[PDB]
């Protein structure tokens, strides 16, 4: 039958598999592309400088020990069998919380072709540590990356490519920060030279660009209005001494209001940013 | 302790190679470098990291490591290379032990 | 970056010779000075190093109780003392900077200024 | 046939071993060589006197037992048999909750050399204690550690010594200062020997010293007390029979004053002694009065 | 070498199932505490971290062994093999091992069957503060600790005599308490099981109110004269 | 569960069913149908359904596994789960408060493609998703129904 | 030796052992008696609607292929052999994480009785649903 006869050639196949040794270990180096379908880019928090991105992360290459010619159509196996392959140690470079998702099983993807093409996929959510300059903050660009690299095997032995290798990323333009925008997203694959060898490595690039309309209307509208309202008290007499002094007394009570409550409700970024010259600036006119 | 040739040739244009043979605690663990050495002068650093090229050194050299071995191809072989061709890996079997090999004289026959 | 070195010395069997090394052109504290000597006849030797920051030291097997590497900061001066000279201690003796690279896979080192200077017994 | 040598090495590496037993067990004293290289020293939480670092640590021993030979001199090791052989087992004195990554796979790697000369890499985020004295809030400087060493082995059993010199051992990456508020100013490596109720061990420390920024509390606390006390004075210009305007900057500014302490004071964690900052803050607040 | 042999067989025609002694006598277990720390006290959740280095020392007559070595100091690895006690901690909220880089235990084995176990823990204790007299308030919170399945005449806790010590005291991440001491304590609980010897270590802590005095009780005293004004102003 | 704003994210709670057909488990015995211990139903083959929009779902082991495998003798599986999920429902907050939203939880096969495994309702559509009549645990919304497809 | 003598009716009791099989397979209902001992009840929090709370959750049934007679004591084993023995699959329903505390072992108690009572104890802290009506609060 085919049942039985798929049984036997997988059993065959993976029956003097030797998990230890990469494809054509002694030979040229194996090469992997990858692909990443992101699904996801959750939460980008300027205090942790971090940021959350869910992604289908996938990787192919050719492992001519897992070669079948008895049966035509493409295999997809169960996800328990990639404990019994060799997959690349790939690691992302600057992450800090990684997982696997696990329900219902365990999210992952193993198809063999018959060439002996792999195709192995996750589903990860990886929070980045994407490095932060908020001088310009709240009118910044922030570039938040995601470095890619092989851990143990130098570019002797693999060899890292985008699959496509210009639309080997999917999904980001359909993305929708709640405060910030994907104005563009770069693709770099190259060699990074260290002491024992040079490392493969591939690096997604999003720059982000901060909206700024709330901002202005939450911030900078009161902050203006009430350096007017303090302006006000110029028309009026110089007699109104009482007057005079509520009004600017009062616009100096409000600035600071809006001063410490603003920095409270802003992310605690202990350094100065061009929010708080503003701030400042109003309160010296007041 | 690292042992390369006694004396290697070439003619002009084609591409000789030097190589030094260690022990697998200092070339099979660390990294060598090639330290070329003009008739009388004091040597110079010309390749570091076994691949790595210092500013200066025409991309003609290059330098490998096989296992416990090192090679350093000098392609496009021209005259003024006649030099002596030494190789130094740090050693692990104490903190601070440097080797360095034999040297190779490089004559350019013609 | 340049380690101008000492000039010649001659000396007889037995007698503590002197040699100094002065560096310009990089912080003298940041690399180590290695010395190398080179026997006339023979391929080059590696005496010792040491750190000029710590005073760590590291002289060879061969020279473990012949050699004395000190470092001046002030004057950013290394100046090796070989004692119990002989016959064999002819030689142009090196100063070198053991300039070192350190990232996530390991070391590598090397000496990319060297210089010159000479003794004779 | 290339292949088939490499695994009769692989199989016959691990025959007659005991990971129970430390190499050189009765013999010597096992030297494990550390080494760090901080890839990013990450955000020091000023609240729970911890800091974050994300490491490669690297440690070097020499295992007779696995001395093998045959057509390659360093072997890779997978995990699974990395979980075969002795490891020292090094933890951090003053370690909270570390965190080894395993994504993809195990951020580990194990090399054997045929002199028997094991390189164990592990990449880890190390979330250490920082214990802080806040006596100079905003214009502090800490000096805070990353003590590490062995669990279970005494000083006669496991020595670790840094690879080469101790402060060419732990090195921070270019990139790596991960730190909004201080400035990693420099670090100091150094090694010592710890006696407690179970024996003497050996600890290998690395102090980082960081230092604070003030532009930010200069510009949002300083600046606001210092005009607040300034316009309080400026009220002894106004003619006296303005009382009510009078009256009224001396109020209001003592309610400025109030919310700016209230707002600096939230700022900073809730320690019990008084701060810098606390010391103006109260200065400026009497001014008022 | 030698010590393989001995640990194959200790290890051969063992049974880990089976607490030392199963039907003779209760199993006295010696206990030791070293306190790395005691971390916040937040009044909020009423709970109080704790990071010590727990260490029970017992008796077991299948791991006696002869020979010239006196004792045997292993990895984590022989853990899992041999019998440990249930020990846990009847007033922590959340506690946890440290497993980095590799498991934080130790096991020692002497000649005459004496083993001593030891791990590193971090525990969150949990300790009702009686929030009275804020910011002059002083508690004393418990680490207790106890068997989980064994009662009184199974097994036996019995402290030493420097079981429970302190460190410097001045790293310690306290905030607004500050430590003045601590007791050692045993007692018998009664339990749906059984009765179970229970073991606490107090520690004794009062409430720092240099914070308080600067927040509260300067600002509303000087609003207060402050308001006073209004009896001068003119009426 | 709650329906968190600042996360845009919800969390739902469910039995999860599925029934598929394996001509491999068929048996003859007075039982028509066997319930297989998790260690064994660990052993077979089941579909790896994931939560295409899933943030973090956890499937419930307290105090044992909190799923339970049926087989009947005409080889036909049923595979039940409780699990959580809490998935991501991605918010338009233009007439806020005023706001009304839909939120998705969308899930299927992971590796297995339209030509392998197709997922079908076991019974119509909009009932084959059922909420408990006191399944509701959200403070600002009103869960007004469901609509499946 | 009595060590030997438990050692050897516990081998005997699992021994051939199925552990997936109820007590009384083909018999009436296994029934199993639930004691809660309430260790804390730790926040309740209204905005989720749920309470935390840490227990001591035990069960008891009669297993008539743990039985023995020839030593009197209530055998009381290493938590481990939990895996190999029979418990019923209690759940709580309203539960949303739950966990057994592990320190310094898995905190659970498996207990054998001579006439073959088991009594089965973990230490659990569940954060539980709760359907909280706050209309009035805080009068509520
Ligand atoms: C509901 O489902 C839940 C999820 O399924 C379930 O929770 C799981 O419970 C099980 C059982 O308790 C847990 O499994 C145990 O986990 C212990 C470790 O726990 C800590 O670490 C894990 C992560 O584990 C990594 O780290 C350890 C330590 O290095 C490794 O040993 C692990 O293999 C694993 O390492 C891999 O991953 C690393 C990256 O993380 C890689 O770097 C590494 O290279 C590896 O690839 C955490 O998840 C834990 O956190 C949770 O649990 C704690 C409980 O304390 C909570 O407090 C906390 O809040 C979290 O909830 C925790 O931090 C393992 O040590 C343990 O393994 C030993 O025990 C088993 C069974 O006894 C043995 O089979 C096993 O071989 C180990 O024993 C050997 O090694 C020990 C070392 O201590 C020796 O002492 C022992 O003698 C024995 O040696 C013998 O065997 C060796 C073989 O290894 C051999 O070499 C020796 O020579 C000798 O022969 C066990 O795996 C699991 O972690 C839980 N999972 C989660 C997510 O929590 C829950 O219980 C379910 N509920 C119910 C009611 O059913
Ligand atoms: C976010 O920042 C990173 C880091 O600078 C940006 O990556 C940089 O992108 C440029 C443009 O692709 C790279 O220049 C290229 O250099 C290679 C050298 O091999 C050359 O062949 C190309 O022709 C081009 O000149 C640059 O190397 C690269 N830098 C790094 C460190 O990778 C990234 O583009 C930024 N994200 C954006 C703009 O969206
Ligand atoms: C195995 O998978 C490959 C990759 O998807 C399939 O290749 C496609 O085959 C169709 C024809 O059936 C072509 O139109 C496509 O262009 C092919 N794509 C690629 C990328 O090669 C293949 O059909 C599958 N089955 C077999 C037997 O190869
Ligand atoms: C970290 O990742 C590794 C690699 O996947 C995990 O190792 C697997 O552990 C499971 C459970 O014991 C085994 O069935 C697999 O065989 C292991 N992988 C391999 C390649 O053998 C490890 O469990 C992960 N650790 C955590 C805490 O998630
Ligand atoms: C700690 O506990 C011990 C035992 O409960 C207390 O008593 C001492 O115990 C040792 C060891 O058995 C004896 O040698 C001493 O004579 C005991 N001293 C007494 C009874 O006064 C010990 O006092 C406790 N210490 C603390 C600080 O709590
Ligand atoms: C063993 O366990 C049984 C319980 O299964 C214990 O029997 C209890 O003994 C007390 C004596 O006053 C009675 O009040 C209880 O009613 C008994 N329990 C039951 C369920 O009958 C017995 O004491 C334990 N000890 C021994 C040595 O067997």
């Amino acid at each position: 039958s085919n049942m039985s006869l798929v049984k036997e050639t997988v059993d065959r196949l993976l029956k003097g598999y030797d998990i230890r040794l990469r494809p054509d270990f002694g030979g040229p180096p194996v090469a992997v592309g990858m692909n990443i379908d992101i699904a996801s880019i959750d939460m980008v928090s300027e205090v942790n400088m971090d940021y959350t991105l869910t992604m289908y992360f996938q990787q192919a290459w050719r492992d001519k020990r897992l070669s079948y010619n008895v049966i035509p159509l493409n295999l997809t196996l169960d996800n328990r069998v990639a404990d019994q392959l060799w997959v690349p140690d790939t690691y992302f470079l600057n992450d800090k919380k990684s997982f696997v998702h696990g329900v219902t099983v365990k999210n992952r993807m193993i198809r063999l072709h018959p060439d002996g093409t792999v195709l192995y996929g996750l589903r990860i959510t990886t929070t980045a540590a994407c490095m932060m300059d908020l001088r310009r903050y709240p009118l910044d660009e922030q570039n938040c990356t995601l470095e890619i690299e092989s851990y143990g095997y130098t570019t002797d032995d693999i060899e890292f490519y985008w699959r496509g290798d210009d639309n080997a990323v999917t999904g980001v333009t359909k993305i929708e920060l709640p405060q910030f925008s994907i104005v563009d997203y770069k693709l770099i694959t190259k060699k990074v030279v260290f002491s024992t060898g040079s490392y493969p490595r591939l690096s997604l690039s999003f720059k982000l660009k901060r909206n700024i309309g709330y901002f202005i209307l939450q911030t900078y509208m009161p902050s203006i209005l009430i350096t007017i309202l303090s302006w006000v008290s110029f028309w009026i007499n110089y007699d109104a001494s009482a007057a005079r002094v509520a009004l600017g007394i009062t616009t100096v009570l409000t600035m600071t209001t809006i001063n410490t409550h603003l920095r409270e409700t802003l992310p605690k970024i202990p350094y100065v940013k061009a929010i708080d010259m503003y701030l400042m600036g109003c309160f010296v006119f007041v | 302790v690292l042992t390369q040739p006694p004396s290697a040739s070439g003619t002009p244009g084609q591409r000789v190679t030097i190589s030094c043979s260690g022990s697998s605690s200092n070339i099979g663990s660390n990294t060598v470098s090639w330290y070329q050495q003009l008739p009388g002068t004091a040597p110079k650093l010309l390749i570091y990291s076994t691949n790595q090229r210092p500013s200066g050194v025409p991309d003609r050299f290059s330098g490998s490591k096989s296992g416990t071995s090192a090679s350093l191809a000098i392609g496009g072989l021209q005259s003024e290379d006649e030099a002596d061709y030494y190789c130094a890996a740090w050693d692990d079997s104490l903190k601070r032990l440097v080797v360095f090999g034999g040297g190779t004289r490089l004559t350019v026959l013609g | 970056v340049q380690l101008v070195q000492s000039g010649a010395e001659v000396k007889k069997p037995g007698a503590s010779v002197k040699v100094s090394c002065k560096a310009s052109g990089y912080t003298f504290i940041s690399y180590d000075i290695n010395w190398v000597r080179q026997a006339t006849g023979q391929g080059l030797e590696w005496m010792g190093g040491m750190d000029p920051k710590s005073g760590n030291t590291g002289y060879a097997q061969k020279f473990q109780g012949r050699v004395t590497m000190t470092t001046n900061t002030a004057i950013s001066t290394a100046y090796m003392e070989l004692s119990s000279l002989r016959s064999e201690d002819t030689a142009v003796y090196y100063c070198v900077r053991g300039e070192q690279s350190y990232d996530r896979t390991g070391y590598s080192d090397w000496f990319d200024p060297w210089g010159q200077g000479t003794l004779v017994t | 046939d290339n292949t088939t040598v490499f695994t009769r090495i692989l199989d016959r590496l691990l025959d007659g071993y005991d990971n129970r037993l430390r190499p050189g067990l009765g013999e010597r004293v096992t030297e494990v060589k550390t080494d760090i290289f901080v890839t990013s020293f990450g955000p020091v939480s000023d609240h729970d006197m911890e800091y974050t670092i994300d490491v490669f640590f690297r440690q070097s021993w020499k295992d007779e037992r696995l001395k093998f030979k045959g057509p390659m001199t360093v072997l890779r090791l997978n995990n699974l048999m990395a979980s075969k052989i002795w490891t020292p087992d090094t933890f951090f004195h003053n370690g909270k909750k570390s965190v080894a990554h395993n994504m993809t796979m195990p951020n580990k790697l194990l090399r054997i050399t045929e002199d028997g000369t094991l390189l164990y890499t592990m990449r880890l985020t190390v979330r250490a204690e920082c214990p802080m004295h806040l006596e100079d809030f905003p214009m502090d400087a800490h000096a805070c550690p990353l003590k590490f060493g062995s669990y279970a082995y005494t000083r006669a059993e496991v020595v670790y010594e840094w690879t080469r010199e101790p402060a060419r051992s732990v090195v921070v990456a270019e990139d790596g200062s991960r730190l909004n508020q201080y400035d990693l100013l420099g670090q100091t490596v150094d090694s010592g020997i710890v006696q407690s109720s179970t024996g003497e061990y050996v600890v290998m420390t690395t102090h980082f010293h960081l230092k604070r920024k003030i532009g930010y509390f200069v510009i949002q606390t300083y600046l606001p007390c210092i005009m607040t006390v300034i316009l309080s004075q400026v009220s002894f210009w106004l003619n006296r029979e303005s009382v009510p305007a009078r009256t009224v900057f001396g109020v209001t500014t003592v309610l400025t004053m109030t919310t700016l302490s209230i707002s600096a004071r939230n700022s900073l964690p809730k320690v019990a002694y008084a701060t810098a900052m606390d010391w103006f803050i109260a200065v400026c607040y009497a001014f008022v009065f | 070498g030698d010590v393989t042999v001995i640990l194959n067989n200790l290890l051969e025609g063992y049974d880990n199932k089976l607490r030392p002694d199963i039907g003779v006598k209760p199993t006295l277990i010696h206990t030791d505490m070293y306190v790395n720390s005691i971390g916040p006290v937040n009044a909020i959740n009423m709970e109080y971290t704790i990071d010590i280095f727990f260490a029970q020392t017992w008796y077991d007559r299948r791991l006696k062994f002869n020979s010239t070595i006196k004792v045997l100091r292993l990895n984590s690895n022989m853990v899992g093999k041999i019998w440990i006690p249930d020990t846990f901690f009847r007033n922590s909220k959340k506690a946890d091992a440290h497993w980095i880089t590799t498991p934080n235990r130790m096991l020692r084995i002497w000649n005459d069957g004496r083993v001593l176990y030891t791990l590193r823990l971090t525990i969150d204790a949990e300790c009702q503060l009686q929030l009275h007299n804020f910011p002059m308030d002083e508690h004393s919170c418990p680490l207790e600790f106890s068997s989980y399945g064994y009662p009184r005449e199974e097994i036996v806790y019995q402290w030493k005599r420097s079981s429970v010590e302190v460190g410097d005291t001045r790293s310690w991440r306290l905030y607004q308490f500050s430590f003045v001491g601590l007791r050692n304590t045993t007692e018998v609980v009664k339990t749906t099981s059984g009765d179970y010897v229970v073991m606490s270590v107090y520690f004794d802590l009062s409430r720092r109110m240099g914070y308080f005095t600067i927040q509260t009780y300067i600002p509303c005293t000087l609003i207060v004269v402050l308001s006073w004004v209004s009896f001068w102003i003119n009426k």
